[PDB]
């Protein structure tokens, strides 16, 4: 696959392990 | 150069095994020292030595490159330690 | 001082032809694996 | 450093903490950027 001046990146519900659950 | 009166001094030594021809390669030019000295550069010279054994003097043996810049859009890449290693002419 | 070197002889100003040389740092940031 | 309080270095003017790291500047720069354009590295005058 292909930091604070007020961009907030929220992480996803569902992580990498629960997709591969699904 | 001179930029608003701060003048920049440019360096860069490398170690060289040729005649006339420069090398096909790259090198970063760090900069020195900074002199603030607030004056206009128009015209300039280059310091060369003589010996003799102010007209029967006798040179040795060096030779130096003079160009002209331009104010073209250049690209920069760094690497990891922060030194310029590539240059993109657009 | 007013008398010139008498042992010059004027050749005419050849060129040659540079492949990448002319780069500085244009500033004092450090970078890291980027480009600008 | 390891504190967040106001600073005012030569490129950057406000508040942050410092943490130590394992960068090599060279002998003229004074700070350093990200690629977000944002000051994020800087060195002591007196201690190298």
């Amino acid at each position: 696959v292909t930091k604070f001046n007020g961009l907030t990146v929220l992480p996803p519900l569902l992580t990498d392990e629960m997709i591969a659950q699904y | 150069k001179n930029i608003d009166g701060y003048f920049k001094i440019y360096s860069k030594h490398t170690p060289i095994n040729l005649v006339r021809d420069l090398p096909q390669g790259f090198s970063a030019l760090e900069p020195l020292v900074d002199l603030p000295i607030g004056i206009n550069i128009t015209r300039f010279q280059t310091l060369l030595a003589l010996h003799r054994s102010s007209s029967g003097w006798t040179a040795g043996a060096a030779a130096y490159y003079v160009g002209y810049l331009q104010p073209r859009t250049f690209l920069l890449k760094y690497n990891e330690n922060g030194t310029i290693t590539d240059a993109v002419d657009c | 001082q007013c008398v010139n070197l008498t042992t010059r002889t004027q050749l005419p100003p050849a060129y040659t032809n540079s492949f990448t040389r002319g780069v500085y740092y244009p500033d004092k940031v450090f970078r890291s694996s980027v480009l600008h | 450093k390891n504190k967040c309080v106001n600073f005012n270095f030569n490129g950057l003017t406000g508040t942050g903490v410092l943490t130590e790291s394992n960068k090599k500047f060279l002998p003229f720069q004074q700070f350093g950027r990200d690629i977000a354009d944002t000051t994020d590295a800087v060195r002591d005058p007196q201690t190298l």
